[PDB]
């Protein structure tokens, strides 16, 4: 509660805000926290795709593409995740295949990593959107 | 026999015309009007901006700021004055809009649409000082975007195409770079179309160096080439040729130019020309440095040449919300843009034909330029021109004729002109040819000559029937256009006055016979004869020529 | 002939916006029985085809799929000096909303196959 | 105008007629959220190379008059635009009232 209200009332602390709020899976909120800075977009685009409004997803991916050269290691994954969920609600089993394959091409290059490194459940995040994609 | 005065026109003032035209222009392809596109612009990350009584607030209407400046300066300036004033202001604009860390450049291209509409509008007595101001400003703008035309030769195994997938800033800078080179094009051609008097006053070695930077950036030999910039750059080379063939003592501008730079241009022309035409995948990616593949990434007209699908046009409109003053463009899919009818592919076959027209056309032009020799004057012109002649002879006959597609007509008119090129060589330039060169390729030149020396049978027509049969076999597409044209689009294609129905028949006869690889012009064969059958070099003494004579009959 | 050919050529072609400004015939259109004078009327008809909203109905007089007239001016060859008929009727025919077919109609499948076999015998 | 800050037509360019979601009179469409302003100047400029001085006058008078009436008879419609348009028409008839004809004036 307080942590939100401080985020309103800061951006490094607001980074902490969005981080903790995504951590409590409160996507149905973060969609509404500050839909109307860079380390925040993943936080945002996730809930954007997660809840499932065709208009909200549209607006979020719109700001994302409006950036000049994101270039960033992170967002493009969630970006594709969403950018499939336009073709779904507009029915192209070809466009969707193209974008989801491009999702594979991404995930299997950068976020994917070395072999073992001490953990599995930690990677389960990276792997679990993968599973659901299928 | 006087004719009376006619001053009672309600004359539209030239300044007023210019004003209203800019004020409501819509570009070829989009949906929205220029000035109002402008009216949906805010320049944000530069919270104040100002050069010359041209304040703009932070969240201010860019577009209204335009129309303001426009109208106020209207009752100030005359036509040309209004041009140069805009040019300076918009120039300062673009320059800073460029030099800025977090600034997005949405406005820039659209203002470049301005650039065109504007500078094109009336180039009559416009002065090269202003022209060059804009010009240099944009060349070095380009070197501010020199980070484009030298992107690598291919996508490396590690280099990914996983992407924000935006066609936005790609199309952004693509429009930018192109439109900018397109400036280069347009203003430089307004230079060429200015009175000859106002010429050398603009040409300094700065033109050589700046355009040298951009050319090297552009017609890469170690990166991806990029067909549009390929175009633009090479016609600027053509602009050089133009000032050559136009300045009575063009030796002035030639001496201005540097030998190394003539080389770094003509050599890269060779790099261009020994590529190939394959409508098979003109619309995908293949062996590089060999295919001018205009991909959807940059496929529209270009600010002149109405090349085809122009498939980006309305997507220009989709760039602004067309409802709200804004700074960064509206999203577009990189891939929705672009099996139905490859007739667009064949429109383009005609166009890339016009391109290789340009290739041989500039090479002809420089040919005639250098009545005296030079350093890049080396004979590899003879080699490679004859070489292209050979290849579009042999592969001509084995592949491209008979494929019922009207590309062949221009594909052959090409080499029919190269005939003039070589015949120019025979008349003029046979006081340099190196034994080195003649016996490095005794092969291909003799091939070229004998290609019509075996054609000179001159023993085909004799009737209508066989050739009209040839026609029914091949000329299907050519007749599709022939009948569209005779049935749709001509004054002369009705009411033949009884002296041209025979023109129909024999002209179609000659065109179809000239379609099937054989019996080229009597002028062709005798002009080629005056080259080989004349013994000016020891290609053909009888002792080693009668084996070909008998191989023709004789 | 002239006016007909001109606007025919124009129609389908994306340069609607080329036309929009530089020439509306609002005055000499004069389709109130006032105002050769019966030929700019076909260009007015194709401009109504451009209007297009669904009020147009099914093809009755063999003309185009006509629209509510209370109107519909003439047949596809209002003036037909043997070439104007061609130009107009062709253009108006395009209002309908092949190479292989070309020669077939020039000399006007499986059945076509074996009928070809026997007729060529 | 005397007193305000902004340009007349340009005031107009920040107007949208909402509670009447559409109108059409004479090649004068206006979309729902359309740029009334660019719709004004739109009609203006477009009919420019159409009409002449007096002719463009009476034409715009009739159009913008119909516009007033449209903005007039509607329950929930706000009338914001209306008063700006009246000033616009005054300006027009005040600019060049030469050898015109009254019928438009009377209309």
């Amino acid at each position: 509660d307080c942590f939100n209200v401080l985020g309103k009332f800061d951006p490094k602390t607001t980074t902490r805000m969005l981080k903790s709020m995504y951590d409590h899976q409160l996507y149905s909120q973060i969609i509404s926290n500050s839909s109307f800075v860079k380390e925040w977009y993943s936080i945002g685009l996730e809930a954007a795709n997660l809840e499932g409004n065709v208009q909200t997803l549209k607006n979020w991916v719109e700001q994302i593409e409006s950036l000049r050269n994101i270039d960033d290691r992170e967002v493009l994954l969630q970006y594709n995740i969403a950018k499939a969920l336009i073709a779904i609600s507009n029915e192209d089993p070809l466009r969707t295949q193209k974008y989801i394959h491009n999702s594979f091409r991404l995930i299997g290059t950068n976020f994917i990593t070395s072999s073992k490194e001490t953990t599995l459940l930690k990677k389960q995040n990276l792997l679990m959107k993968l599973h659901s994609l299928y | 026999n006087m004719v009376p005065l006619n001053p009672n026109r309600i004359i539209p003032d030239e300044t007023s015309l210019f004003l209203e035209s800019i004020l409501l222009h819509q570009i070829i392809g989009a949906d929205l009007s220029t000035i109002e596109i402008l009216n949906r612009l805010k320049l944000d990350y530069i919270t104040e901006f100002k050069f010359k009584n041209f304040v703009i607030a932070k969240g201010a209407p860019i577009g209204k700021s335009i129309v303001s400046l426009l109208l106020r300066c209207k009752k100030t300036l005359t036509l040309d004055r209004f041009i140069d004033t805009l040019l300076e202001d918009i120039a300062v604009l673009i320059k800073e809009i460029s030099v800025h860390p977090n600034e997005s450049k949405l406005a820039v291209p659209f203002l470049v649409a301005l650039m065109y509409q504007i500078v094109q509008f009336r180039p009559s007595a416009t002065h090269n000082l202003a022209l060059k101001d804009c010009f240099l400003f944009i060349c070095d703008l380009i070197r501010i975007y020199h980070h484009v035309l030298k992107v690598p030769i291919h996508e490396s195994n590690m280099n990914l195409h996983v992407e924000p997938q935006i066609f936005q800033y790609e199309l952004i800078d693509y429009l930018i770079i192109s439109y900018s080179f397109d400036l280069l094009e347009g203003i430089l051609r307004v230079l060429q179309s200015h009175p000859k008097q106002t010429y050398m006053e603009f040409f300094d070695e700065n033109i050589l160096k700046s355009f040298e930077f951009v050319y090297k950036l552009a017609l890469t030999i170690s990166y991806k080439p990029m067909v549009n910039v390929i175009f633009s750059a090479v016609e600027v080379v053509n602009i050089i040729t133009s000032i050559i063939l136009n300045m009575d003592n063009s030796s002035d501008l030639k001496s201005l130019i540097s030998g190394s730079w003539w080389r770094d241009c003509i050599t890269r022309l060779y790099a261009l020309l020994e590529k190939e035409i394959k409508s098979g995948d003109v619309y995908n990616e293949n062996v590089d440095t060999t295919t001018l593949h205009m991909s959807k990434y940059h496929d529209f007209f270009g600010l002149i040449r109405n090349i085809g699908d122009n498939e980006l046009g309305g997507l220009i409109s989709k760039l602004i919300y067309t409802d709200r003053l804004q700074s960064v463009p509206r999203v577009i899919s990189k891939e929705d843009i672009g099996f139905t009818a490859p007739i667009i592919g064949y429109k383009m076959e005609k166009w890339l034909l016009k391109l290789k027209d340009e290739v041989l056309n500039i090479f002809e032009n420089l040919l005639m330029i250098y009545g005296d020799d030079a350093t890049i004057v080396n004979g590899e012109m003879l080699i490679h021109s004859s070489k292209f002649l050979s290849r579009e002879q042999a592969l001509m006959i084995e592949r491209y004729v008979g494929q019922d597609s009207p590309n062949l007509d221009l594909r052959c008119h090409l080499i029919e002109h190269t005939l003039t090129i070589i015949y120019r060589l025979w008349k003029d330039h046979f006081k340099q040819l190196r034994e080195e060169q003649i016996k490095q390729v005794e092969s291909q030149l003799i091939m070229s000559l004998w290609r019509f020396l075996v054609c000179q049978t001159e023993t085909v027509t004799a009737n209508e029937r066989e050739m009209r049969d040839h026609r029914h076999l091949v000329d299907s597409l050519h007749d599709l256009t022939i009948k569209d044209q005779a049935s749709y689009y001509e004054d002369a294609f009705e009411d033949l006055p009884e002296y041209i129905e025979e023109e129909l028949k024999m002209q179609l006869n000659k065109r179809t016979g000239r379609i099937m690889q054989v019996k080229y012009d009597e002028k062709f064969q005798e002009m080629a004869r005056t080259i080989l059958e004349s013994k000016s070099f020891d290609l053909t003494t009888l002792e080693e020529a009668d084996s070909l004579y008998i191989s023709m009959g004789l | 002939k002239g006016i007909l050919r001109l606007y025919s050529l124009c129609i389908s072609n994306d340069f609607s916006k080329c036309f929009v400004d530089h020439f509306p015939i609002d005055q000499w259109a004069d389709f109130s029985q006032s105002e050769t004078n019966k030929a700019l009327s076909i260009v007015y008809f194709d401009l109504k085809r451009r209007s297009l909203p669904v009020e147009a109905l099914k093809y009755d007089n063999k003309f185009n799929i006509w629209v509510y007239q209370s109107p519909d001016s003439s047949l596809k060859n209002v003036t037909s000096p043997f070439d104007d008929r061609y130009k107009q009727l062709e253009k108006l025919r395009l209002l309908v909303l092949l190479l292989k077919y070309r020669v077939n109609q020039l000399s006007p499948f499986k059945l076509i196959l074996n009928e070809a076999s026997v007729s060529i015998q």
